[PDB]
């Protein structure tokens, strides 16, 4: 019936003067445009018809017609940004964001979708959907005593636009329009559906990262203890966006890394730290270096949980850029730790692999390690046991190293190596 | 991060 027309036949059929011939038309280029293998957006624009199904998301006396333009657009507008503007220059914000007040679930749905692709386009996109005045029947659609009446796939894609009108930097999105969005993405953050669980962490995701003062937006209405919780749970796809919630919340304040302590997050650290999944350990290793660039009570809370082995297993045998973040961990920790603390950090047995990693060829990583030596130096200076520390480096091949490092191309390699040989190997 | 955009496939 209307599987496999000739965009030509498409164009012939949207511009007769019959309702019913348009819209044989439109769903024929609904089904051309649904396909996975290279779906003809290009030769559907350069056919001029974005104005047609434009004019037909008005139609309200033939819904059929309204919904066939509604999924064609929203495919055209899931392509690259020059089709996404050829469907925002069409005029198609006003017109789904009408459609979202439709009296058929499945019209407002596509509405719902296509306004997501149109918002995840970029910030330009972004604004002027919110400018447009989506988000009040947007949050509209979901106002009601419990969300499990909701159809899921509706509940679904309501989450994921929502979601997209929180994403993107530079500019983020317009404080007022965040604090209007929250507290509906507060409630789906305890919704039990795991993909709407997964979108509204990717939502809060984005909104933490950016100054403290978003940051703040955010774990002002409460949402930590929730975070921690789904950082618990046993679905990657939920694990990893709370997981980088919780990283870009202790990049803030030490006061809202304290508010991630208290609810818990440590605990779950032991595990997220030996994730058999790379990208699980290495932002673990972050969040965790970000904690330990805190009060040294945080370091000593970090301490508590038994952390410190934990670091120093990654520090030992991880993917190369959780390494990294192991170092960097380290060094902050070193930086900002007590002198008993710093012992502890040695005790534990973190000098043998910090000096293995200085064979790596990161330039980046070889200063933090040097830091991180120097700081330790510093902390056995106060307590008499440089001598102890030098013979322990000497042992481990780490004095090789350094030696080395002496002429590295870093001036700062280059002197940090120089000054720990000519401070504490005589 | 995860995509952007989505069509609606069938």
């Amino acid at each position: 019936g209307t599987v496999n027309w000739s965009v030509e036949d498409i164009v012939k059929g949207i511009n007769s003067n019959n309702l019913e011939s348009q819209l044989q038309a439109t769903q024929a280029a609904r089904k051309l445009l649904s396909r996975e293998k290279q779906p003809p957006i290009d030769n559907i624009i350069r056919a001029g018809l974005i104005p047609k199904f434009v004019s037909f998301l008005g139609k309200t006396d033939c819904s059929p017609i309204q919904f066939e333009s509604a999924w064609a657009l929203t495919n055209i507008a899931s392509g690259t940004s020059e089709q996404t503007k050829a469907v925002v220059d069409g005029g198609a914000i006003p017109a789904f964001i009408s459609l979202l007040a439709s009296p058929h679930a499945h019209i407002s749905e596509q509405a719902v979708w296509a306004l997501g692709n149109i918002a995840g386009d970029g910030s330009a996109f972004r604004d002027l959907v919110i400018k447009h005045g989506a988000i009040d029947p947007l949050l509209a659609l979901l106002a009601v005593p419990d969300l499990s009446t909701l159809a899921c796939g509706y509940l679904r894609n309501l989450t994921w636009t929502l979601s997209n009108l929180c994403r993107n930097k530079n500019p983020a999105p317009p404080l007022d329009a965040v604090e209007q969005i929250l507290p509906t993405l507060v409630r789906l953050l305890h919704h039990n559906d795991p993909e709407v669980l997964a979108d509204s962490c990717w939502a809060i995701s984005y909104l933490t990262d950016g100054p403290n003062e978003r940051i703040e937006m955010v774990v002002k209405k409460g949402v930590v203890p929730q975070l921690v919780k789904l950082l618990g749970a046993t679905e990657l796809p939920i694990v990893t966006p709370a997981l980088r919630a919780i990283g870009n919340i202790v990049t803030g304040t030490d006061e809202q890394t304290q508010k991630v302590i208290d609810a818990g997050a440590l605990a779950v650290f032991p595990s997220l730290l030996t994730n058999p999944k790379t990208n699980i350990q290495k932002e673990a290793t972050w969040t965790m270096s970000n904690i330990t660039a805190g009060r040294q009570d945080q370091i000593q809370q970090v301490v508590n949980h038994g952390l410190v082995p934990f670091l120093v297993g990654v520090l030992s045998k991880a993917d190369f850029k959780t390494q990294k973040e192991a170092a960097w961990a380290i060094t902050n920790y070193t930086s900002g730790g007590t002198v008993e603390q710093i012992v502890y950090l040695v005790h534990c047995g973190i000098i043998e692999p910090l000096m293995n990693l200085l064979s790596a060829k990161d330039t980046k990583i070889i200063q933090v390690i040097l830091d991180a030596i120097s700081n330790i130096f510093q902390a056995a200076e106060k307590l008499g046991e440089t001598e102890k520390l030098s013979i322990m480096i000497e042992e481990c091949g780490g004095l090789d190293k350094i030696e080395a490092l002496q002429r590295h191309e870093n001036e700062s390699v280059y002197k940090a190596s120089l000054n720990l040989i000519e401070k504490y190997f005589s | 991060y995860p995509k952007k955009k989505k069509a609606r496939i069938e």
